[PDB]
């Protein structure tokens, strides 16, 4: 039996469809918080960012005269 | 054939926004002739509807919770 | 008469072009060139049994 | 201005279509219902405060400014319906809609493919024929001398008859084809 | 007080912003109540012929048949050669004619004066 | 090797065998869409074995099989080019249509020119793998006019609708307003490296290559819908939904950046076209998304999602990064067709009610829908480790971390800040809140044909992304060192372009009407881009076309 | 086939398989099942045919065109001798091109077979390629539409009177 | 998809628009009754009863049409008439 | 069709006014001619330039595409006119304003790309380098030539 | 069926294999593929100056 | 049930135009095929050969396909 | 990100600019200074077709990836190592380009403060 229009009201619903919308909500989230676990470098950062101003003159070859 | 259409004497603005409506109407001397035709949207399964923030966290909570059981699961395996 | 889709839409048709390819195309020359495959040192050569030597080794950074 | 039957817009007119229109560019600006029905009725107190002026050329001029306020507050993209002119699924069956008289061009295997329902548009073109030249003479007389004034077209009098200029209207092709 | 609209060629004039379609006087009644008129009468003398049922063919339309003379077979025997249609003729004729031909003409002789000189690269150009 | 290019030819001629099937026709068929999408079903299964071997060595190779003309020096040859582009392009393309034609044999039920529909579908898509497999100009140019010329048909598929063939007609015009540039490209290899094959192209290698690139811009200008011959992709959504969803969005759309893409040994030796490559796409990812932030018709704004998407992909070949610019079309496929099937859903369950104001309430009525959608919009804007994640953000990373054009690096920035606006615009109008559409009831979306294809490309915008990523070989080298405001970047500016739309989105609840400003009706009618030169240029074409063409010298002086 | 100097395909070096991971790649097992299901049928009817072949072995030859003389030993508006010398001239003109052809097949072979290195690894095909469109220009370039023998004469002679001031001016 | 619509369904609709309307009342509302002369209702309130058959059926009723329905039962017929019911 | 339904030459007379406007089925007061400067119009009406999209909708046309009807006098421009083509219908922002918005975002944008391109940005690195005399012999260099030698050290 | 079976209409493929004699002709005996001129140049005699 | 006329003009006559198309133009297309088919499998290509001392070949003796040699030696 | 507002609201005469540079010996400041070794041989990144943007100094790590990557058919998350050890390599010689910008920077600010210094001087 199919799913009978309605009026002013709330149409009715399957179990099957709203029990696959969950699931795949669930797989994004999950699927998220995966990679998000695993790699978390792809969103932050994967090396350091040295700062140039702590570099000594030696290692650059900077003789004071 | 018969699409049996439900009653009309439910669809009251008590407890809407169309409640809110009507007293800032009233307080100027208006009154709201249209709002139990605007009734319909605000009550029944289509009351309550989630804010955006909440849209989005649709399936998080079982998807956090499948997260966490697999990061025991491999947790569990790797020793 | 349950797979007649795979059987006359694609196996007769790779029959044909693989006669195509093989007999009439590739007897040609120049119609079907192909990138030569990537070699690497430490592979092995099928055409004449030579086997590439490796890199140099690493100076290591880690 | 432009209309079928009157050569122009009544005053009154005037007023329920402008109030009409700023109601509809109203809710185009104003999506949400309970906010739309707020401001709706505060404009229909608005149009309420000089619902009762006698005079007519002050109401013209009223109507005139409140004409240059719909201009100025008007949505550049107002909600048109699907099916109006201007909407996404206007005249978008018109490619379907494909006139009656080409069923006469068939060919007659596929006419007695259907033989109830030629075997009765035959009879709906007798009854078509029968009432042209009846409903001809019907308009003859009453249309005053210069042309009728008016688009619009007298009903059937007598009985048994049919209304004049009706075959068209009534074979129309449906709006879903 | 309002900005107000300012029509254009493209950008017509609205009906509801135009002074004129306010008109109350009598004169406008007589001239709309004939425009009516004209307008109905041209109705009926379509729609008599349209559902017709002894009619099977094109209900020819001479105002059609006008547009199509007039766009057609009117240009000519209506022309008459004065100041403004000899330099219309003269301007949109015989300028972009000229236009095009100096600027081939300066390419080429730029072109011709650098292979003839060696310049330009004409390497793998053999195909012409 | 000789399953490689056999599985390659089997898979177009697989894709012709319908064509000849509903040619030859004499009964009616026994479900002729469901055969259709049963042969691309297998096409795509076919497909799928030269990528893997491609993947496994590298293979690439040309098929120049049939001699077809020789003009004295250029021997145009029947010639396909199998390399990484079409072994990623191909399998996408497939899938994609795939997931458009189960969707179809739902929403396109009511239609008696269904088998029309089909028949067009599939013409379509072999003119586009005609056009991304071609090893010549000829054949380029062939599928090119064929997309060309499907999309007019296709556009116009209600033909008694005035505006459907309007909008027909002025997607042939900026198109061929594009193929006046790709003439030009043609005619100068020709004449300057006598070929129109493209490895004559890449190993003559030529230095003066400024005009070629420069038609090839207004090629990818007319076909990409960049800024001056754009709004034929807006104007293009008076067609059917499954048509705007493969062909306008994720399938033709792309083909002027796949132009691109595919000459970038030319781009990579010319700073001069990236830098005009960078500046146009700058200016279309700008332009299409500031006008997508105030549409209320729901296909306009995809329309302008996708557009916008396309700036950005002109904008990463400006800074000489073509793969990730493909990688980007092979993940901004699966989403965005997806985003249009959603939406078409929507517009079918509302019985044809397209526009955003009469919609909301749809996270409960839809809930398959409302998740896709959701998921979709989230991998348009940069949600982490969805697949658009993984080309857009790394778009940005090297957008960033480049000798680049600094103004055209802050509009990428708007854009990546628009998109996050527009996404939540239409989750806002269309899925939250309380309903605004009409009192009969008819939501429903429990057809598995529907279910599915939206289920399919649900899997490719989830995993589609990390799949193929990690299944491409480098052809750069990634630019993985930056500072951590640097890193931030696209994230950040998404989720300030988030928090900005929620503050509006939470200022059209109060009771309060302002008069429209001046950047909304700048906004709203679109640039007054489409307004002025739409009437204008045919007015001076059309008086010059009759007063002075006709009339003055043609009939009376002459 | 054909013949290997006029197309020169240079050794090819394939790498062994060297199967690192214990996951079993697909293209094994469908490469058997192309050998079984597609290569043997196509090859037993390709036998049959060739079979047909050799129960009739008939031949075909390439047509010789002897050389008779050229444009510049023939008397001026003597046309038979001249019609011969264009009939030459023409049939040089299209076996010319169809060098030119050749040279490009090669050109464009070696740069997909070499790769992404086809730069370092086809200068010889390039120089080659550049040496005949150099030629194949010098001796048929603007010519026109109307070419002939004597176009061809008369733009080698401009050609010999240039090279020869060039000759002259250098000493 | 597409429900037929029946001169029962657009009767009992636009009955049912009516009856959530708070100047017109439940229990004199007919299907014959005059808006501006036995229900009391001034034009403003017609072009607002025509605005909601509008929002009620998904379709536009034009200006020259709007102007003359004065009825129920003529808006039921003119529904009729543009959704060609009871085929 | 006969030869006094056809147009002929410019009106002079108000006569052959009257018996034109009668020809052409409009009334002599809206009836106006094009300007007998010799262009060849004749004594067809000068329209007003109304491109059809502007026409009623909702009017019961003879010809609902063109929204036009039976014997009225077409306009010249006609095939140009219609709702396929060239429009003349009121807009919400004024002409001239549509004019000025367009041409100032366009060139202010052109010359913000142009003042980006003067001030490019970079990355605070050096140049990129390469062994092999900067690869010399992978860029396309001959083997017999030796280039000057391209070395990088170490930092 | 006629036209698709025309003996090598304007000698085309005549050309082709022709050519692929004389350039294994000409590769083998080091000779150049293509000389600049198209007649011998010692039959030939300038106008002098 | 209520199942509704479409009026749409007449198909029989432009699928009858193609059947008979499709019929007269396979008439003499799948005889054309088959004998192709013949010809290519049992006749055969023919094969390249240096001409002999002393034999003159024919001029439709200088090309490959049978159909091609057939259509030189009769009508050219 | 600082630098481009040091060159363009500052002065571009201490800043290095990026097109030619270095301006500076590279011998000049550092007492015997060794080449940058590269360790994958030409003829071994030429069989490994490697692009001409990617055989910079650290190409083996990427030809010892490629054929990680080749041989771990299909399992194609099984060679994350050897791509970690390209891009770590590939960050230290961006890491050595920032060193040779810094050097650049610090001499050119030798030089200004050397001016200085003779313009305070002399
Ligand atoms: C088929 C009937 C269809 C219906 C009938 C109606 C047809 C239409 C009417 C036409 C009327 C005539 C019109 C004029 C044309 C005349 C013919 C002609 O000029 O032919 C030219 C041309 C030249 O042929 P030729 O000069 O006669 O012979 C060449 C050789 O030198 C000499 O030949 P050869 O000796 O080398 O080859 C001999 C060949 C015979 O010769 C022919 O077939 C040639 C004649 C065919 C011509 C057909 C033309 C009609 C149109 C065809 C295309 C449309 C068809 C319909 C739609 C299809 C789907 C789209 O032998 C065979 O075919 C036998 C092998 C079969 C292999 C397959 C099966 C193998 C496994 C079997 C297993 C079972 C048994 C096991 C046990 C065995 C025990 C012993 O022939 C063809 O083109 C043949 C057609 C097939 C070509 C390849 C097709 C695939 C190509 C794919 C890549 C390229 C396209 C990419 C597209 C990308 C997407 C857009
Ligand atoms: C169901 C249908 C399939 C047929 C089933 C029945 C037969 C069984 C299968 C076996 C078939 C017979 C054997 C193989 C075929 C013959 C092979 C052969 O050598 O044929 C001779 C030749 C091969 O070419 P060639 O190089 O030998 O000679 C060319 C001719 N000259 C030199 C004069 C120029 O022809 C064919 O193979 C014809 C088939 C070509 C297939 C593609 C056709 C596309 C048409 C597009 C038109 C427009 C092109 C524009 C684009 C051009 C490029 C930019
Ligand atoms: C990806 C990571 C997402 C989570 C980190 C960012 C959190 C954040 O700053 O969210 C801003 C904002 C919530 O704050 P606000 O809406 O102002 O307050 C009401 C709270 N429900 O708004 C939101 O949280 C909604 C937007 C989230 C965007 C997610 C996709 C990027
Ligand atoms: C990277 C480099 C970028 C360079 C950028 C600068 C160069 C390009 C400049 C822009 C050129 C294109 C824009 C101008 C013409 C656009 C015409 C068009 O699209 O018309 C559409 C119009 C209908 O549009 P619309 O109003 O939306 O309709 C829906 C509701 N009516 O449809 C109609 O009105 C129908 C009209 C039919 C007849 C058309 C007549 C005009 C033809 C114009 C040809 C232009 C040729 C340009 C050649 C350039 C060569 C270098
Ligand atoms: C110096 O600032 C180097 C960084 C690149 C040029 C400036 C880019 C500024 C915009 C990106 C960062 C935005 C952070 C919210």
């Amino acid at each position: 039996a199919h799913i009978e229009p309605r009026y002013r009201q709330f149409p009715q619903l399957t179990r099957s469809q709203v029990i696959q919308a969950e699931f795949f909500s669930a797989t994004m989230w999950f699927w998220i918080l995966w990679r998000f676990w695993h790699d978390s470098d792809a969103v932050l950062g994967h090396f350091p960012y040295p700062d140039p101003s702590q570099w000594t003159d030696e290692e650059l070859g900077i003789p004071p005269d | 054939s018969k699409m049996e259409l439900p009653d009309y004497k439910q669809w009251k603005i008590e407890g809407t926004p169309l409640e809110t409506v009507q007293e800032k109407l009233a307080a100027r001397g208006l009154r709201d002739p249209w709002g139990r035709n605007e009734a319909w949207r605000y009550m029944g399964g289509f009351a309550n509807n989630v804010s955006f923030v909440g849209a989005l966290l649709k399936g998080f909570k079982w998807g956090f919770a499948a997260f966490v059981v697999a990061v025991g699961a491999e947790y569990y395996l790797e020793s | 008469r349950h797979s007649i889709f795979a059987f006359t839409h694609v196996l007769i048709p790779v029959w044909i072009i693989h006669y195509y390819l093989k007999y009439h195309v590739t007897t040609k020359p120049y119609t079907i060139v192909e990138k030569k495959p990537r070699i690497f040192p430490g592979d092995t050569i099928l055409e004449t049994g030579e086997v590439i030597p490796p890199m140099k080794e690493f100076p290591d950074q880690h | 201005a432009f209309l079928p039957s009157a050569a122009y817009l009544t005053h009154q007119q005037k007023v329920l279509q402008l109030y009409k229109r700023a109601l509809r560019h109203l809710e185009s600006r104003c999506v949400h219902r309970d906010k739309y029905r707020y401001f709706a009725c505060l404009l229909r107190a608005r149009f309420d405060e000089h619902k009762n002026e006698k005079d007519m050329v002050k109401a013209t001029q009223l109507l005139r400014e409140a004409e240059k306020e719909f201009w100025h507050g008007q949505h550049p993209q107002p909600y048109i319906f699907p099916e109006s002119p201007g909407g996404t699924s206007y005249e978008r069956y018109e490619c379907y809609k494909v006139p009656e008289w080409c069923l006469d061009d068939w060919h007659p295997s596929e006419k007695a493919m259907y033989p109830d329902y030629f075997a009765k548009r035959e009879q709906w073109k007798k009854l078509r024929r029968e009432s042209w030249e009846r409903e001809v003479k019907q308009l003859q007389e009453e249309t005053p001398v210069g042309g009728p004034r008016t688009e619009a077209l007298p009903p059937a009098r007598k009985q048994g008859d049919l209304p004049p200029l009706w075959w068209h209207i009534v074979t129309r092709p449906r709006e879903r084809p | 007080s309002f900005p107000k609209y300012e029509p254009s060629r493209l950008a017509s004039l609205p009906t509801t912003l135009d002074p004129a379609e306010y008109d109350i006087s009598s004169e406008t009644r007589k001239a709309q109540a004939e425009r009516l008129a004209i307008r109905s009468r041209l109705k009926r003398e379509y729609q008599l012929q349209y559902n017709d049922p002894s009619r099977r063919g094109v209900v020819e339309d001479p105002a059609l048949i006008r547009w199509t003379c007039a766009r057609s077979a009117n240009v000519y025997p209506n022309f008459r050669p004065n100041t403004k249609t000899s330099l219309l003729g003269a301007l949109f004729g015989i300028g972009p004619l000229i236009f095009w031909y100096y600027v081939f003409k300066t390419d080429r002789d730029r072109k011709e004066k650098l292979i003839q000189e060696g310049k330009l690269d004409r390497t793998f150009n053999i195909s012409y | 090797m000789n399953l490689f290019s056999s599985l390659t030819l089997v898979t177009l001629i697989l894709l012709t065998m319908p064509i000849a099937a509903i040619n030859f026709n004499t009964h009616k068929f026994t479900n002729y869409p469901l055969y259709v999408k049963t042969t691309i079903s297998c096409a795509f299964i076919t497909s799928m074995i030269p990528t893997m071997m491609f993947i496994h060595t590298g293979q690439e190779m040309i098929i120049s099989n049939w001699h077809w003309l020789t003009i004295q020096t250029l021997k145009l040859s029947l010639s396909f080019k199998m390399d990484f582009f079409s072994m990623m392009f191909v399998p996408v393309a497939l899938f994609v249509t795939w997931s458009i034609m189960e969707f179809s044999m739902w929403y396109m039920h009511s239609d008696p020119n269904i088998n029309q529909f089909f028949k067009y579908l599939l013409l379509f898509l072999i003119t586009m793998l005609i056009l991304v497999t071609a090893n010549n100009l000829f054949q380029l140019f062939i599928g090119w006019e064929g997309v060309g010329i499907m999309s007019f048909l296709l556009i116009g598929w209600w033909y008694g609708r005035t505006d459907a063939n309007t909008a027909a007609l002025q997607a042939i015009l900026y198109n061929r307003i594009g193929d006046i540039g790709f003439i030009l490209a043609m005619a100068w290899f020709l004449i300057n490296l006598n070929t129109w094959d493209l490895q004559q192209i890449f190993m003559l290698n030529p230095n003066d290559s400024n005009l070629p690139l420069m038609g090839l811009i207004l090629a990818a200008t007319g076909k990409s819908a960049q800024f001056g011959l754009h709004p034929w992709l807006p104007s293009a959504m008076e067609g059917p939904t499954p048509v705007s969803a493969l062909l306008h969005s994720s399938t033709m759309v792309v083909a002027g950046i796949f132009l691109l893409i595919r000459f970038y040994p030319l781009t990579e030796n010319n700073k001069f076209g990236q830098s005009i490559m960078l500046c146009l796409g700058a200016m279309t990812t700008l332009f299409t998304a500031m006008c997508a932030l105030t549409q209320n018709d729901i296909k306009k704004i995809i329309a302008f999602s996708t557009s916008s998407q396309l700036g950005l992909m002109m904008v990463t070949i400006g800074i000489n990064q073509p793969h990730l610019a493909f990688l980007h079309i092979c993940t901004h496929a699966f989403f965005k067709a997806m985003l249009f099937m959603c939406s078409g859903s929507i517009i079918h369950s509302l019985n044809d009610e397209q526009d955003i104001r009469k919609m909301g309430g749809l996270f409960k009525a839809m809930p398959f829908t409302t998740t896709a959608l959701i998921i979709g919009s989230l991998a348009l804007t940069g949600m982490p480790f969805l697949t658009g994640f993984y080309s857009k953000d790394l778009i940005i990373e090297s957008a960033n971390t480049s000798y680049t054009n600094a103004w055209a690096l802050l509009m990428t920035l708007v854009a990546t800040s628009f998109t996050a606006i527009y996404s939540t615009r239409i989750i806002f109008f269309a899925l939250l809140g309380q309903p605004r559409f009409p009192t009969l009831i008819n939501i429903n979306e429990n057809n598995p044909f529907l279910i599915n294809s939206i289920k399919r490309l649900l899997i490719g915008s989830l995993f589609a992304g990390f799949i193929i990523s990690n299944n491409i070989p480098p052809m750069t080298i990634p630019q993985m060192t930056m500072p951590h405001y640097l890193k931030m970047t696209a994230l950040t500016v998404t989720i300030l372009g988030f928090i900005l739309a929620l503050e509006i989105s939470n200022t059209t609840h109060y009771l309060k009407f302002n008069y429209p400003s001046n950047t909304f009706k700048f906004s709203n009618l679109l640039g007054y881009y489409p307004t002025i030169m739409h009437r204008l240029t045919p007015y001076m074409n059309l008086t010059m076309s009759q007063k002075s063409a006709s009339s003055l010298l043609d009939l009376i002086w002459l | 086939s054909w013949d290997k100097d006029v197309y020169p395909e240079p050794p090819r070096r394939t790498p062994a398989p060297s199967p690192q991971t214990s996951l079993p790649n697909p293209i094994t097992y469908l490469t058997k099942a192309f050998d079984l299901l597609v290569d043997r049928p196509v090859t037993l009817v390709r036998e049959f045919i060739e079979r047909q072949h050799a129960k009739n072995k008939y031949y075909y030859y390439h047509r010789e065109f002897r050389r008779v003389p050229d444009i510049t030993e023939c008397h001026e508006k003597d046309v038979l001798c001249m019609f011969e010398a264009e009939m030459q001239w023409k049939r040089d003109y299209k076996v010319d091109q169809e060098i030119v052809n050749i040279i490009q097949e090669r050109l464009k072979a070696c740069q997909q077979r070499e790769g992404e290195s086809h730069r370092q690894n086809c200068a010889k095909e390039l120089q080659q390629f550049t040496q005949v469109v150099k030629a194949y220009q010098d001796r048929y370039h603007d010519l026109g539409a109307h070419y002939s023998a004597r176009k061809c004469l008369a733009k080698q002679k401009q050609r010999m009177l240039a090279e020869r001031k060039a000759t002259k001016e250098a000493a | 998809d597409a429900p037929p619509l029946t001169l029962e369904g657009i009767k009992d609709r636009v009955l049912y628009v009516l009856k959530l309307y708070d100047k017109i009342d439940p229990e004199k509302l007919s299907v014959n009754s005059h808006f501006m002369k036995d229900l009391g209702l001034d034009s403003l309130d017609q072009v607002e009863i025509i605005m909601a058959m509008e929002d009620e059926f998904g379709f536009e009723i034009p200006d020259i049409d709007a102007e003359k329905l004065m009825c129920p039962q003529e808006i039921v017929d003119y529904i009729a008439d543009k959704k060609d019911v009871y085929e | 069709i006969t030869k006094d339904m056809l147009p002929g030459p410019y009106p002079k007379t108000p006569e052959e006014r009257a018996a034109a406007a009668k020809k052409y089925n409009m009334r002599v007061e809206d009836y106006e001619p094009y300007p007998d400067d010799g262009m060849g119009y004749g004594d067809y009406p000068k329209l007003p330039d109304r491109s059809q999209q502007e026409r009623d909708p909702w009017y019961d046309w003879d010809h609902p595409d063109l929204r036009l009807n039976w014997g009225e006098p077409m306009h010249w421009d006609l095939d140009m006119y219609i709702r396929n083509r060239v429009d003349t219908s009121p807009t919400p922002v004024n002409w001239n304003l549509m004019c000025k918005h367009l041409f100032g975002f366009v060139a202010f944008m052109l010359f913000m790309f142009w003042v980006g391109e003067t001030y490019p940005t970079y990355q605070p690195v050096g140049p990129k380098q390469y062994p092999y005399n900067n690869l010399y012999l992978e860029r396309g260099g001959d083997p017999n030539k030796e280039p000057e030698p391209v070395v990088h050290y170490e930092i | 069926t006629f036209v698709a079976y025309l003996p090598d209409y304007r000698m085309q493929e005549w050309a082709r294999r022709e050519a692929e004699r004389l350039v294994k002709y000409r590769e083998a005996h080091g000779l150049p593929l293509m000389e600049s001129n198209c007649f011998d140049p010692s039959k030939i005699q300038l106008p002098e100056d | 049930g209520k199942r509704l006329f479409i009026i749409k003009p007449s198909g029989f006559y432009d699928k009858r135009f193609l059947k008979l198309l499709r019929f007269y133009i396979l008439l003499t297309g799948i005889p054309v095929v088959i004998g192709i088919t013949l010809i290519n499998v049992f006749i055969g290509e023919a094969e390249l050969a240096e001409i002999p001392e002393g034999y003159v070949p024919e001029h439709w003796e200088y090309f490959k396909h049978p159909i091609s040699r057939w259509i030189a030696r009769t009508f050219f | 990100g600082a630098h481009l507002a040091r060159r363009y609201l500052g002065d571009a005469s201490v800043e290095p600019e990026p097109l030619r540079m270095p301006t500076f010996p590279p011998d000049y400041g550092f007492p015997e200074r060794k080449e940058r070794e590269m360790v994958a041989t030409q003829q071994e990144m030429n069989d490994a077709q490697l692009v001409l943007q990617q055989r910079d100094y650290c190409a083996h790590y990427l030809i010892r990836f490629l054929k990680c990557k080749r041989d771990s058919f299909p399992n194609f998350l099984a060679c994350k190592h050897e791509q970690h050890d390209w891009d770590y390599c590939e960050h230290l010689d961006y890491v050595k380009r920032m060193k040779e910008f810094e050097r650049e920077r610090r001499l050119l600010q030798r030089k200004k403060r050397r001016e200085q210094r003779e313009a305070d001087m002399a």
